[PDB]
């Protein structure tokens, strides 16, 4: 029966406004027949496959409630998403159990046939944790990014809860009863991980569709291991509440100075890019909230200039790995706490280059050609000068009080 | 060590999160004492001690890294009592007392481990009948447990952030019901209780001396409710007084209106509200076997009879009185000393479904004690035999049966803490009499379902991996 | 209703070189409009060169009427062209 044509007539009659009609005995017989064919649950899986091959989300819910392995088969979710389907159907399939690998393959499919609705439906399952208030799109290889996708992911407090229909659940309840009788007889999102998605630009985030009002409350944006080249300035001013911005392992070529215009930026990380050959921070920009700065493994050939006037209260200045020739301009960061110039080309530090930084505690200068150590602040606690040509312990380090 | 635990993601609902690694580069901080003594080879039964140390570090969030102390005391962290017991288990000196690895994983597989948040014992062990949470979202996240211990009443006050409590006797006789009312416009908050003397007393939470006494009734007050206004009152002779929220500030206040829903042969036990917002103007109450509803005008708008239940259900359980009424799309009814739950509809005023908790329980006395609902379509059934049931309102089926944590569940409130998080307090008995107040995470049913699906997916992955390797 | 004259304008523009996708649009219209749009669905040229739904729609449109002389020959020319484009089309 289910082999030849049972679905083609049953779904047609039960979905053609079978409710809202004084056909109580009629529905009773159809549900009796349903409970009769409900045995041999393999057949139920066949019915689900046929009910998904067509776009009839009214009865798929009933099949799922009676118990149908949504991970039966090109799995079901990839099939439904390949052909043009309805958001209700993919939602009902995601709510029921379906393998994560299948959902990932379905996301790739829906990425191919660009459809914001199914994309958001899937990302709300793969990469959203409401407890943490974080989007976790890390490593999905989404070659692009569109605000129309991340739209419904953000809470969007205007939305509410409404039971659109209940006919499927009641239908499921009565067929289950008949089978039993036959047997007896605020809270915004504060993170957005887009790392390692093989991006190439984020220009599509500008006056975004309902995402602009939500980016104003972001407090972290991991964009690392992508391949960007710039950071859109309109995004810099929109992100009015960031504290942690990550841009390492991208492909940058010059430091965007306007990054330091963000109202609350406090941990900037542009490392392992090809930035160079010199970072010049513009004196008109005053960033008193930047309490970390990682310019490691770039191609810098100087210390970032104007660092005292611009990044006033800096704590950790990490310039490891760059090719810095040799310091000549004294740092004036009154609040520095950890300097790191390891793996550079320095051969001699200027005799008063660290005298005007009275809070230095850590100072790493490995893998240089250092031979003499100049006057150091007395607060220096850790001092890691390794692999760097000292013929004798300097006299300036034997007098460090702590 | 944590140095050997790699993380492949940070999304909680991921199939693969943590892995193990041995870089091949024991450690003093992370070794068993038997291993430190140079006694024998490492052995399986010492890895469990190392794993207990790792669990301690995860619980304390790496605090120890930067004879083990109390995790909650030495460092700041939420209790998580099931894991504290597991830690104290797998860190015992005698290695024969350490659980085997399969057992450790088996007890790490329970949703009651993730969801149980705080478990507080009461040392006095007094029979605690009622309790009311503090509707204040301030630092005074506390309860106001009412109980009966003498010819007069017993008044506890258990603070959550402190886990210590103060007891008092400020009523003239035992109390049966509590209620709290907070008027932010006047910044006044009062705790009103129903005393078996046959009166009502007010105690202002701002000052322990600001006390009043209210109008007297011939029987003992059995239930109270505050609607957010008007203060609902309920006696045992079928009386329904309304108290204005503001008028009760003064002593000897007057009831704005009084209805006699019923008679002395029928007590009024439960008053509730409709969960759906479209029906926010109906309050339901059970006077004996009458499921009556009265509108915002305090006039009865429907009057069902429950004596019809004996025609289908057993007469023995039918001729009891109503305990609770859980208002939703369908009315949920619990009757005294009855293991069966009745489901009614508002419109047709007739029975729609029955729930035989004995089936679920025997599948594992089974007397029903309390009913609670969450808008997530999970109705929590607290059975007097000390077992909680989780029913899904869409299918009316079992989710999981929670037991072996108390012997007799007394009451079960839903409440919020000062961290804006919603929890479900379960005050249960422990007759070895001892009263234990477990504070469950409101997401217990979702946790059960998600963890089941998650462990099944991981089992499938491991099975497939074993097959392709062979 | 305007989709008929819209497909007429489409038939007008397909003669221009480098008409390139518009195949999904006209496919959705044909799935929406069974009779009138299919009468001009002969304008469907080599587009998309893998969705089985498109071929199913084509054959189902041909069979649903199966009594109009011109649409039969037009659809046969179309299916001949697309099978010449891909031999895997014959399997499906
Ligand atoms: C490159 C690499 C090489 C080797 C191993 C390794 O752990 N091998 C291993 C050797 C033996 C054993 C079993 N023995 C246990 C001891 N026992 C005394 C004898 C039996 C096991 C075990 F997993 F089964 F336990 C593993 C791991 C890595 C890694 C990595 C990696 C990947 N991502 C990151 C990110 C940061 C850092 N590392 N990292």
């Amino acid at each position: 029966l289910v082999h030849h044509s049972f679905d083609l007539v049953i779904f047609h009659q039960m979905s053609s406004n079978i409710m809202e009609q004084k056909d109580q005995q009629f529905l009773n017989l159809c549900c009796k027949c349903f409970a009769k064919v409900a045995m041999d649950d393999y057949l139920k899986n066949v019915m689900l496959e046929r009910a998904c091959d067509q776009n009839n989300s009214i009865m798929v819910e009933c099949l799922l409630l009676l118990g149908a392995d949504a991970n039966q088969a090109s799995s079901l979710i990839c099939q439904v998403c390949e052909k043009e389907s309805s958001p209700k159907l993919v939602e009902l399939l995601l709510n029921s159990g379906s393998r994560e690998q299948d959902v990932r393959k379905a996301l790739t499919i829906s990425i191919g046939k660009g459809d914001s609705q199914i994309i958001s439906l899937l990302l709300r399952r793969l990469a959203l944790d409401v407890a943490n208030n974080s989007i976790c799109l890390g490593g999905f290889c989404i070659g692009k990014v569109e605000p129309s996708w991340l739209g419904p992911l953000f809470p969007d407090k205007t939305s509410n809860l409404r039971k659109q229909t209940n006919i499927a659940s009641t239908l499921a309840r009565m067929v289950i009863r008949y089978q039993m009788k036959s047997a007896v007889e605020r809270e915004y999102i504060t993170s957005l991980d887009l790392s390692a998605n093989e991006l190439r630009d984020i220009d599509a985030l500008s006056q975004k569709c309902c995402i602009s009002v939500h980016l104003e409350h972001l407090e972290k944006l991991e964009l690392h291991q992508n391949a960007l080249t710039s950071f859109p300035q309109q995004l810099c001013e929109t992100l009015k509440s960031l504290t942690h911005l990550d841009l390492h392992s991208n492909k940058f070529t010059s430091f965007p100075s306007y990054l330091l215009k963000m109202s609350c930026i406090a941990n900037l990380d542009v490392s392992r890019n090809d930035i160079g050959p010199s970072v010049v921070l513009d004196p008109t920009v005053k960033c008193p909230t930047l309490k970390q700065f990682n310019l490691s493994y770039n191609q810098l050939s100087f210390v970032p200039e104007n660092l005292t006037d611009v990044v006033e209260k800096l704590e950790q200045l990490i310039l490891e790995g760059n090719k810095i020739s040799g310091i000549c301009s004294p740092l004036r960061l009154k609040e520095l706490k950890i300097l790191n110039l390891s793996k550079n080309h320095i051969s001699s530090l200027s005799e008063n280059f660290l005298e005007a930084c009275p809070k230095v505690e850590s100072f790493s200068a490995r893998m240089n050609f250092l031979a003499a150590m100049p006057f150091l602040p007395p607060s220096m606690t850790i001092l890691k000068l390794s692999q760097n040509k000292f013929s004798c312990i300097p006299e300036a380090i034997l007098n460090l009080p702590h | 060590k944590p140095h050997n635990v790699l993380l492949f993601t940070l999304y909680p609902n991921a199939a693969i999160i943590a892995k193990i690694a041995d870089y091949g580069i024991g450690t003093p901080g992370f070794r068993a004492p038997e291993v430190a003594r140079g006694n024998v080879i490492y052995n399986q039964q010492a890895d469990v001690y190392s794993f207990g140390l790792l669990l301690y570090d995860i619980l304390t969030t790496g605090g120890r890294i930067v004879k083990l102390p109390d995790p909650v005391k030495e460092y700041g962290c939420a209790p998580w009592p099931m894991v504290e017991k597991l830690i104290k288990q797998c860190l015992k000196e005698n290695p024969q007392e350490r659980p085997t690895s399969a057992q450790v994983f088996d007890i790490l597989n329970s949703a009651e481990l993730v969801c149980l948040t705080r478990r507080i014992l009461l040392p006095k062990n007094v029979i605690v009948e009622c309790m009311v949470a503090t509707h204040h979202n301030s630092r005074n996240a506390s309860i106001w447990l009412g109980c009966g211990h003498t010819d007069r009443g017993q008044l506890s006050f258990l603070d959550l952030n402190t886990e210590g409590y103060t007891s008092e006797e400020v009523a003239d006789s035992r109390i049966l019901c509590l209620a709290l009312v907070h008027l932010p416009v006047e910044k006044e908050s009062w705790i009103v209780s129903g005393t078996q003397s046959g009166t009502l007393l007010v105690i202002n939470t701002e000052d322990g001396k600001k006390r009043h006494t209210l109008e007297k009734m011939t029987d003992s007050v059995t239930c109270l409710y505050c609607n957010s206004n008007f203060l609902l009152v309920g006696t045992a002779d079928g009386k329904l007084a309304i108290f204005e929220d503001k008028t009760v500030k003064l002593k000897g206040a007057a009831p704005l209106k009084i209805l006699n829903i019923g008679n002395v042969s029928t007590p009024l036990m439960c008053l509730s509200e409709s969960t759906n917002s479209t029906e926010r103007n109906v309050m339901w109450g059970g006077c004996g076997t009458k499921i009556f509803s009265f509108s915002n005008d305090f006039t009865i708008q429907k009057l069902i009879e429950t004596r019809t239940s004996q025609l289908f259900s057993y007469a023995a359980f039918s001729d009891s009185n109503i305990i609770t009424v859980v208002v939703d799309t369908a009315l949920y009814i619990a009757k005294q000393n009855s293991p069966v739950v009745e489901v009614w509809d508002k419109k047709t005023e007739k029975l729609c479904g029955l729930i035989d908790c004995v089936h679920f329980l025997r599948e594992v006395s089974g007397r029903v004690k309390t009913l609670c609902l969450q808008k997530n379509t999970a109705l929590w059934i607290g059975t007097g035999g000390g077992h909680i049931l989780l029913l899904d309102l869409s299918t009316r089926r079992l989710i999981r049966v929670i037991y072996n944590f108390c012997n007799s569940v007394r009451v079960m409130m839903t409440a919020q803490l000062g961290s804006l998080k919603n929890v479900m307090l379960v005050l249960g008995y422990n007759r070895k009499i001892q009263s234990c107040l477990t504070v469950w995470d409101i997401n217990l049913p979702h946790e059960v379902q998600n963890l089941e699906k998650h462990i099944e997916v991981r089992k499938e992955l491991a099975e497939k991996m074993r097959r392709t390797s062979v | 209703g305007i989709q008929k004259c819209g497909l007429k304008v489409i038939s007008s523009i397909v003669h221009f070189p480098d008409a390139l996708g518009a195949m999904d649009s006209v496919l959705h219209t044909l799935q929406m409009y069974p009779d009138d749009q299919e009468i001009q669905c002969l304008g469907l040229s080599l587009i998309g060169y893998t969705g089985h739904l498109l071929a199913k729609i084509l054959v189902s449109s041909l069979y649903r009427f199966k009594d109009v002389a011109e649409i039969q020959t037009k659809g046969f020319q179309t299916i001949l062209a697309i099978l010449k484009l891909s031999a895997s089309f014959s399997k499906l």
